[PDB]
């Protein structure tokens, strides 16, 4: 579970889920303010 | 490895000439739509014996004619090709 | 092709409307993409041929392919245990 | 017309013969 | 020490290759390794294909020096056995060339002068300029 | 008005685009029954657009002879959310990322097999350093007159 | 040496084809060969220089000899709008007759090639009228090279050979050429134009066999000594004035008019002439500064000396460049490339927006001709400029005897200047990249509108402080009430505003979005080759890879595949690879002028101004686009004039992709190829009795290099000369 | 033929010598290390330029340099 | 010379870890030992090597 864990915190994995959470974020944002140019 | 990673490039180059062939041979002498009566005219009007015998053959009445296609695909569903 | 098809539509009329599997989500304008395919379908036009292939086969309904998809996925599980 | 009848075999077929063979015989010395 | 001699011993079993000498041989110089074989055994030639190397002493001509040292880098490592090998010029006249002092270059022996050694670290090298034109190197003094 | 740009909303290209967009989305929307999803998504393509249009001609965009809005960044006020504003939001984020990335590598820095946590990422460590980030201007601005900015 | 290369027993000792192509390579690098000295040196590279200039007047001499004797100049200085200029004859035993048929344009009795050098507009703004006139100026050309030829035979010899001092003599060779070679010769050249030129234009025949009978002026010599120069500049041209004619005709001879020649569209010949002159006078004044033979001047050491601040910031400043200069060669090479290639953009850049040529940027392919000319030569000229850099930087530079100065310091912080070039070039090709795909993802799905169009604010801001008043930002030349404006409001601002805001020429063209981006790609362009460069140069004496760089030389293969690998690590693979960037940069640059202006000249602007927004504007309605006629050239129906530029472009792209075998294979496999060939020649009966006296053997690593960048940048060129001529032509705007 | 150097910096590890494909280096007594040896190039005739030497050499910077210098056909690993 | 595991900045213009710091692990003493000051380095260089040997004039101990 441990070893699971650290594997869990390896960096591709890491990146997999932070860019995923990241990509969730910014189209969220992109549906509930849509086509911003301006701020 | 070396002979492996040239040998690619060269895999690439005869498939590429490959599909052109098929794609060039297919539109001009095998596809297209059929009239009444048995008239066929087909998508590229059999150029391909005439066009296919010099590079710029290729480079104007195959690639430069047939990219229109993708280069105004925009503003469309084939956009993505674009 | 069970879900996300205008597979159905296509059986009634093969000759004249554009077979397609794929859709899009609607966000930041790539709903363009989803294009009229035809059959009351908006969406990418698939090439890959498995609607002949289903056709072929003899299936008919949405269900059937549903099904061979469950098997699918059954059988991933099998060799992956294997 | 005349002179370019005369010129251009002159310069495009002689000369580099005469060029190559020179420079050929020379760097193989 | 005097270098050994070299005389007319058996060559190996080979069908014979594309791989062989060429008229460098002839014009220029070849080459020609020495060894003693406790058996018949087979061994990869540098030339490409396998042949049979007969017990006792063999004798091998081959085209480069580097194909020499890699035939008896392979009997030593492979083999366990001392090889030797000489050049060969068209006039007849044969040098002993390895090992040279009949100890291998690997481990030290008292007796060998000292060649093209600098007694500086590298980077003490004085820069181009200093050796405009003259015929010398930075690395040559 | 500036650089003889023309202001959207009294521009009539940025007007007519929007006319003809509304005007082949719809004549796509023709071959589709209203209740449909096709129907429903195209005519959501409508709304949106112009909502789009509207919004861009109420945030007082300027538009060219294309009738298309162009960006004014000279650092003029009436238009500081066109590069200034948006700008100082990217410059904060930006910040807090190097900023914590930095924080994470200096913590490290003093370990057995620093290049462990390198590729098998610390997210306990992670966690505590990443909403230092938030006030990176001003632990920025301290270090950088302290000297623990350099060496 | 016994045998070629004589200059090199080294190679001159391989047994291999090497021999041949390395003796070839290295004939021209003097300070490599065997048992050089200084002298030698500088005496070889001034009888060079004699050797090239006899080349160029030689050149110059063949131009004007084809253009009278095969060409139409006459029939084109009496109409230089719908005469195509004939450059030469063609005579092509290869030819059928459509090609005949074809290529017999102008008034021609035969084949022949129109002119793209532009030297019709230029040899008839000077003067020249007449097939004579070329006749005679060739002849005196040809003259001048058999002098130059003789005068690099004459320096050789014992007698008459140079010192290694008197090359290093700086400060006279300064005097000399800003006084006479800048100053006399532009004083003289403002000479022809008020003594030839002008009346020329005028409509007066003016030659040898007269000019002593004519006066320039009507009360001519007197005003110049009397102080009362106004008077030659009393009336100027009318704005009717027909060039080449008596009618509009004025009889002033040094004016500052400004703006253009209204038939002509190019600018005043007595602007030119007032020019030439003033310009002329700063030289000469500026051509007594430095020390020679009279006690009086300035010494350039003691200058360099002087020039440290106290407080140490630059450490001992300019302490010793003075030296480091004039013995190297290099240095010296580079600072003349450098300044070459500025003033060689420079050239392309006011050329394209003020001609001085009568009926030339009415003549569109010349006018693009000649700024893609330009820009490539100034990009070349600019890679060799940063590549005699680390030559110095290798072969000459003493680091002890530079202790400190403003060089030595330069070494010091270079990873601080190379990591800033590098951020530099990130950041532009992040953004204006980033930027780009935005706006083709925005025009993909239907949404122009959404795309990011940032105005180029500040450069209509200056074009405004200029006299442009299409942005009305209404600033210093644009502002009534400016104290600039009125201080030159009553000289040369009535033509000058009067060009500037006239639309349909090239004069500060209005500018867009899509100008803000593609001048950003340049942005970006010029940061990153000057990023290999400036690397390049600044780790040619080493860098922690391999400390002992400089002891290997400019150009070597590598370091081996040791200590990781070190591939492309000397100064010249540096080189090598700046050229591609060059290449890209310059092809950005000359795409963006040629789309615009083609635009311009077609009539509609907004297609540039929409279309340039996006890559695939740039690729469909640039590209794809202008190359209709050009492929065209020949089809299976029939031939034009244009199969050459066809022939030509599909040329340049073969030649390209064979650029790309030697750059991407590398040499082991062509060995081994080689040698499984050795084989098949000396088992082969009958071609047995034929043998090779050179052993054939694959490229070098070095030379691959060289030759693929060679086939690449002939590629290149030839390709894009095809399209620019072939589209453009086609049409002719 | 290439030119190869041996510098003081050498701590006689023998590395190169027994990486070399064409018999070019050799151990020879010396007192500046503590190994008792030191490397040594007489037969750089035969030095083909490889380099292999240097991808063995242990020391910063390194004490083996190989200056590829006039080209032989021994040089150039032909064997025709 | 300096003591065992003391930090020395490196003086030898041709390192990897030229003007950076490493610590001395053994000083020869045997006087005909031109490099006796055997430096070990936290990172390793472009040939996977963590330590070298030093002359006396090539190291500075700093702190
Ligand atoms: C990972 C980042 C992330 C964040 C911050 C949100 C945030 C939100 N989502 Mg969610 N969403 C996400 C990923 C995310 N979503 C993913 C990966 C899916 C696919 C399973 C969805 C599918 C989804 C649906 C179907 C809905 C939301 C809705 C919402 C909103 C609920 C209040 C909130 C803004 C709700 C909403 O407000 O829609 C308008 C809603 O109905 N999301
Ligand atoms: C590299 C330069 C660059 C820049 C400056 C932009 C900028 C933008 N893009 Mg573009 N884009 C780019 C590259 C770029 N893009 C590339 C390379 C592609 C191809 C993948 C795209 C494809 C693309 C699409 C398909 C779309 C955009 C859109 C946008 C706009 C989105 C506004 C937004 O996200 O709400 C505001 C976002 C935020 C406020 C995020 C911050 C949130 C944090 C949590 C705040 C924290 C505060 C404490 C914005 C103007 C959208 C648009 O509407 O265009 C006008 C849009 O639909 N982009
Ligand atoms: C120097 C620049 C130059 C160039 C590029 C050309 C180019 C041409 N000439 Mg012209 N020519 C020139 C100068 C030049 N000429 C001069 C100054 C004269 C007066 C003597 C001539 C007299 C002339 C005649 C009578 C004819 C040509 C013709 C031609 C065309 C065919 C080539 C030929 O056979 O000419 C041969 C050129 C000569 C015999 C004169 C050149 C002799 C000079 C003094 C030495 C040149 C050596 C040269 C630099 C070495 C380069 C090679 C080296 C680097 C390896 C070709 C377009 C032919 C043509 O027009 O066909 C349509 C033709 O009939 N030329
Ligand atoms: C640049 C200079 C140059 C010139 C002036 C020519 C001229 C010619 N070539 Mg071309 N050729 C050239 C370069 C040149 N070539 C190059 C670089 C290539 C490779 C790309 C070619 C590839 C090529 C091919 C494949 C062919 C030609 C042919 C021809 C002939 C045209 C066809 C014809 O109907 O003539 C009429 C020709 C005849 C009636 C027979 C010619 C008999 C000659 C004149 C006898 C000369 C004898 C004499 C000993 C020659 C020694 C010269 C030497 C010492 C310098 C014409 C003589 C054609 C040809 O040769 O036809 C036979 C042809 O088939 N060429
Ligand atoms: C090309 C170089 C350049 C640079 C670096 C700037 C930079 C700036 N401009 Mg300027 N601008 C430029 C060219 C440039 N501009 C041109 C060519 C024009 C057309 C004439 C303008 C028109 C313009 C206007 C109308 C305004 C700016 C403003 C600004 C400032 C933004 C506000 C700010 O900094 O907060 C606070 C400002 C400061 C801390 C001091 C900035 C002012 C001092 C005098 C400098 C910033 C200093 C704004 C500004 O200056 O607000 C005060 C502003 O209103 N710009
Ligand atoms: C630089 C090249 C050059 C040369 C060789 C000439 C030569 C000539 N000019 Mg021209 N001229 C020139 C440039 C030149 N000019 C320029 C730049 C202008 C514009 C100002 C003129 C405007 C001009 C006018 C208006 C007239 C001439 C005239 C003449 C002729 C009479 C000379 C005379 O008697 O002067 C006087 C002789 C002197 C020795 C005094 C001048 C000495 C100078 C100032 C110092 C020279 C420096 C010294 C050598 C050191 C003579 C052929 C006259 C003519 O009749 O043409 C046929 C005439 O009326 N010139
Ligand atoms: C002011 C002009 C000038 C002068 C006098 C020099 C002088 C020199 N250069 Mg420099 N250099 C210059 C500008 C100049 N350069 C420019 C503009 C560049 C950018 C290209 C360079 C980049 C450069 C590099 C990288 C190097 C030099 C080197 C040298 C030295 C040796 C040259 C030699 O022997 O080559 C021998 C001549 C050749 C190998 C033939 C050159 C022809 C090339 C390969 C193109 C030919 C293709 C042809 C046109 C295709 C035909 C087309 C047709 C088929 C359609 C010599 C001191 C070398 C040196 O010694 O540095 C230490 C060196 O390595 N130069
Ligand atoms: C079109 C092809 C191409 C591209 C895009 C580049 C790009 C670059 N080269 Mg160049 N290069 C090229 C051809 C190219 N090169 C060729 C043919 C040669 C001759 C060998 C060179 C030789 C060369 C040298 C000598 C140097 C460069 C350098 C650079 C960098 C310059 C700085 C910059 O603009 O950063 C902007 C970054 C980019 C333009 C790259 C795109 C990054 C993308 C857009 C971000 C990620 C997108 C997305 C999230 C990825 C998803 C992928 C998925 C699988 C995960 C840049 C990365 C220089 C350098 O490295 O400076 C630091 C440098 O010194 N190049
Ligand atoms: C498009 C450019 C190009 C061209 C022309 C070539 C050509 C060749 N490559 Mg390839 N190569 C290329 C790109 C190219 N390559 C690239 C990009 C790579 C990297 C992957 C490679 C990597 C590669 C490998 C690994 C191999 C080749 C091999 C070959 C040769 C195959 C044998 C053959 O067909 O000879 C016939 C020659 C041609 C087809 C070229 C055109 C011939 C013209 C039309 C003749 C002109 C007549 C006359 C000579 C003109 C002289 C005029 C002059 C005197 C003025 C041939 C020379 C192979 C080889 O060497 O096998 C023997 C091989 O194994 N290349
Ligand atoms: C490597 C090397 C080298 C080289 C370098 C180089 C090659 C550089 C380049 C450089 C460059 C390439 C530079 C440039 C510059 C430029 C400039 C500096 C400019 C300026 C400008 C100005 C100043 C202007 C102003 C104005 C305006 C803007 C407007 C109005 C008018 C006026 C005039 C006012 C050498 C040999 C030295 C040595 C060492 C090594
Ligand atoms: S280079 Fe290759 S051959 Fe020459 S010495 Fe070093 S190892 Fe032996």
């Amino acid at each position: 579970m441990r070893d699971l864990k650290t594997y869990l915190s390896v960096a591709p994995v890491v990146s997999t889920l932070w860019f995923g959470a990241l990509a969730g974020l910014l189209i969220e944002i992109n549906r509930f303010f849509p086509d911003a140019l301006i701020f | 490895w070396d002979h492996v990673f040239l040998g690619l490039f060269w895999m690439y180059n005869s498939i590429s000439v490959v599909i052109f062939h098929f794609s060039w041979k297919m539109q001009s002498d095998v596809w297209g739509t059929i009239n009444d009566q048995g008239v066929v005219t087909h998508i590229t009007a059999g150029n391909f014996a005439q066009s296919s015998i010099t590079i710029n053959g290729w480079l104007r009445d195959f690639l430069w004619a047939q990219a229109s296609q993708v280069i105004q695909s925009y503003g469309s569903s084939l956009s993505a090709y674009g | 092709g069970a879900r996300f098809s205008n597979y159905e539509a296509w059986l009634n009329d093969p000759t004249h409307i554009k077979p397609s599997a794929q859709v899009v989500w609607p966000i930041v304008g790539q709903e363009i993409l989803n294009g009229d395919v035809g059959g009351g379908f908006r969406g990418i036009q698939i090439t890959s041929g498995f609607f002949q292939i289903w056709r072929a086969s003899g299936i008919t309904s949405e269900l059937q392919l549903y099904c061979t998809a469950i098997g699918a996925l059954v059988f991933a599980g099998l060799m992956l245990f294997a | 017309i005349n002179l370019p009848s005369l010129f251009v075999p002159l310069v495009g077929l002689l000369f580099p013969a005469v060029a190559m063979a020179s420079l050929f015989l020379h760097v193989e010395k | 020490t005097p270098p050994e001699l070299d005389p007319n011993t058996p060559s190996p079993i080979f069908g014979g290759s594309t791989g062989g000498l060429l008229r460098k041989a002839q014009v220029e110089e070849f080459y020609v390794i020495t060894w003693d074989s406790p058996k018949e055994q087979i061994f990869e030639m540098p030339t490409g294909g396998a042949a049979i190397m007969r017990e006792g002493p063999n004798l091998l001509k081959l085209a480069r020096k580097e194909q020499c040292l890699a035939l008896g880098t392979r009997l030593r490592s492979k083999y366990k056995i001392k090889y030797q090998f000489y050049r060969v010029f068209p006039n007849g006249e044969v040098q002993y060339l390895h090992p040279k002092d009949g100890v291998y270059p690997e481990k030290v022996n008292a007796g060998r002068q000292g060649v093209g050694q600098n007694f500086r670290s590298i980077g003490k090298n004085v820069s181009p300029i200093e050796v405009k034109f003259t015929g010398k190197q930075p690395y040559d003094l | 008005d500036i650089s003889g740009l023309t202001p959207c909303k009294e521009s009539k290209q940025f007007a007519k685009r929007e006319k003809q967009a509304l005007k082949k989305l719809q004549a796509s929307l023709k071959l589709y029954a209203d209740d449909s999803a096709p129907a429903l998504a195209i005519k959501a393509t409508m709304e949106k657009t112009k909502k789009r249009f509207d919004n861009y001609g109420k945030y007082g965009l300027l538009c060219g002879s294309d009738g298309l809005p162009h960006l004014i960044v000279s650092g003029d006020q009436r238009h500081w959310g066109e590069f200034i504003t948006p700008g100082i939001l990217f410059l904060y984020i930006a910040g807090w990322i190097g900023w914590v990335g930095r924080s994470y590598l200096i913590a490290i820095r003093d370990e057995k097999k620093p290049t462990q946590k390198e590729i098998i990422i610390d997210v306990p460590l992670a966690s505590r350093l990443l909403f230092r980030g938030f006030s990176w201007p001003v632990a920025a601005y301290r270090e950088l007159l302290n000297g623990e900015l350099v060496d | 040496a016994l045998r070629f290369p004589r200059f090199s027993q080294g190679i001159a000792q391989d047994p291999t084809t090497r021999r041949i192509w390395f003796g070839i390579a290295t004939a021209h690098d003097f300070e490599s060969h065997d048992d050089i000295t200084e002298g030698r040196l500088y005496q070889n590279i001034f009888a060079s220089h004699f050797g090239q200039l006899a080349i160029i007047f030689l050149w110059t001499s063949g131009n004007l000899f084809h253009v009278a004797w095969q060409g139409n100049f006459e029939a084109w200085v009496q109409d230089p709008f719908h005469v195509r200029p004939i450059a030469h004859a063609i005579w092509d035993p290869h030819f059928g007759q459509p090609a005949v048929e074809a290529f017999t344009r102008g008034g021609a009795l035969g084949p022949v090639n129109n002119a793209y050098s532009g030297v019709y507009q230029w040899w008839y703004t000077i003067g020249l009228r007449t097939n004579e006139d070329l006749y005679t100026g060739a002849i005196f050309l040809l003259f001048l090279s058999f002098i130059s030829l003789l005068a690099g035979w004459l320096h050789l010899q014992p007698k008459w050979k140079p010192s290694v001092s008197w090359f290093k003599n700086a400060e006279s060779r300064l005097n000399h050429h800003l006084s006479g070679l800048f100053g006399v010769s532009s004083l003289a050249w403002a000479g022809h134009l008020v003594h030839v030129a002008i009346p020329g234009s005028r409509g007066e025949y003016v030659r040898w066999n007269n000019f002593l009978d004519v006066l320039p002026h009507p009360q001519g010599l007197g005003p110049l000594l009397t102080g009362q120069w106004n008077l030659y500049a009393q009336n100027p041209s009318s704005s009717n004035h027909l060039f080449g004619t008596t009618q509009g005709a004025g009889t002033a001879i040094l004016t500052i008019l400004g703006g253009f020649h209204p038939q002509t569209q190019s600018l005043w010949l007595t602007d030119m002439a007032h020019h030439h002159l003033a310009i002329a006078f700063l030289f000469l004044i500026g051509g007594h500064m430095y020390r020679t033979n009279f006690g009086i001047g300035h010494s350039i050491k003691y200058i360099l000396e002087a020039h440290i601040p106290p407080g140490g910031r630059l450490g001992r400043g300019h302490k010793g460049l003075y030296d480091t200069i004039n013995n190297s060669i290099h240095f010296q090479l580079g600072l003349a490339l450098a300044s070459l290639g500025v003033i060689t953009s420079l050239v392309a850049q006011h050329m394209y927006s003020l001609p001085a040529y009568a009926f030339i940027a009415q003549d569109f392919t010349t006018q693009a001709a000649l700024y893609t000319h330009h820009q490539y030569i100034a990009g070349f000229i600019m890679t060799g400029a940063f590549a005699h850099g680390p030559i110095f930087f290798i072969r000459d530079y003493n680091p002890e005897q530079n202790a400190d100065n403003v060089l030595a310091r330069m070494l010091e912080h270079k990873e601080a200047i190379i990591s800033h070039l590098s951020w530099a070039s990130l950041f532009l090709g992040f953004h204006t990249l980033g930027l780009y795909v935005h706006n083709d993802v925005m025009l993909a799905f239907g949404t122009p509108e959404k795309q990011i169009l940032i105005e180029p604010i500040f450069a209509q801001w200056i074009q405004s402080a200029h006299g442009k008043t299409t942005y009305g930002f209404d600033v210093l030349l644009s502002s009534t009430n400016g104290p600039a404006l009125n201080a030159g409001r009553n000289i040369w601002l009535p033509g000058w505003l009067n060009a500037i805001n006239e639309n349909s020429n090239s004069l500060f063209l209005t500018i867009g979005p899509g100008d803000f981006l593609v001048h950003h790609a340049i942005a970006l362009g010029l940061h990153t080759t000057t990023l290999i460069l400036v690397k390049g140069a600044l780790d040619a004496r080493g860098s922690k890879l391999m400390p002992d760089k400089k002891d290997f030389g400019y150009s070597f293969p590598c370091d081996g595949p040791g200590r990781g690998g070190t591939c492309d690590i000397s100064a010249w693979d540096a080189f090598y690879l700046a050229v591609f960037w060059m290449l890209n940069t310059i092809g950005w640059v000359t795409f963006y002028w040629h789309w615009k202006h083609i635009t311009l000249w077609r009539g509609n602007v907004s297609q540039f101004n929409e279309s340039s927004t996006y890559l695939m504007g740039w690729l469909r309605d640039y590209l794809w686009l202008n190359s209709s006629q050009l492929i065209n050239g020949y089809n299976p129906f029939g031939m034009n004039s244009l199969s050459v530029w066809a022939w030509m472009f599909l040329f340049g792209h073969l030649v390209w992709a064979t650029g790309f075998m030697f750059l991407i294979s590398w040499r082991g496999y062509w060995q081994e190829l080689i040698e499984t060939l050795a084989w098949a020649h000396e088992r082969t009966p009958l071609a047995n009795l034929i043998r090779w006296r050179d052993k054939p053997v694959a490229l070098s690593i070095v030379q691959a290099r060289l030759v693929g960048l060679v086939h690449f940048s002939v590629g290149y060129i030839f390709t894009y000369a095809a399209f620019l001529i072939a589209s453009t032509s086609g049409k002719f705007g | 033929s290439h030119s190869v150097k041996i510098y003081d910096t050498c701590i006689g590890c023998t590395q190169c010598v027994r990486a070399c494909p064409t018999d070019v280096l050799e151990m020879i007594p010396w007192g500046g290390c503590k190994a008792k040896q030191i490397a040594s190039a007489p037969r750089t005739e035969d030095c083909v330029g490889c380099k292999r030497c240097e991808s063995a050499c242990p020391t910063d910077f390194l004490s083996v340099r190989v200056y590829l210098w006039h080209e032989t056909t021994r040089s150039m690993g032909l064997a025709y | 010379g300096p003591k065992r595991g003391a930090k020395v900045k490196i003086l030898r213009k041709e390192s990897y870890w030229y003007k950076g710091t490493g610590s001395v692990v053994a000083v020869d003493q045997d006087p005909n030992t031109r490099y006796p000051v055997v430096v070990r380095f936290n990172k390793v260089n472009y040939a996977n090597v963590s330590t070298n040997n030093y002359a006396l004039d090539e190291i500075q101990e700093v702190e």
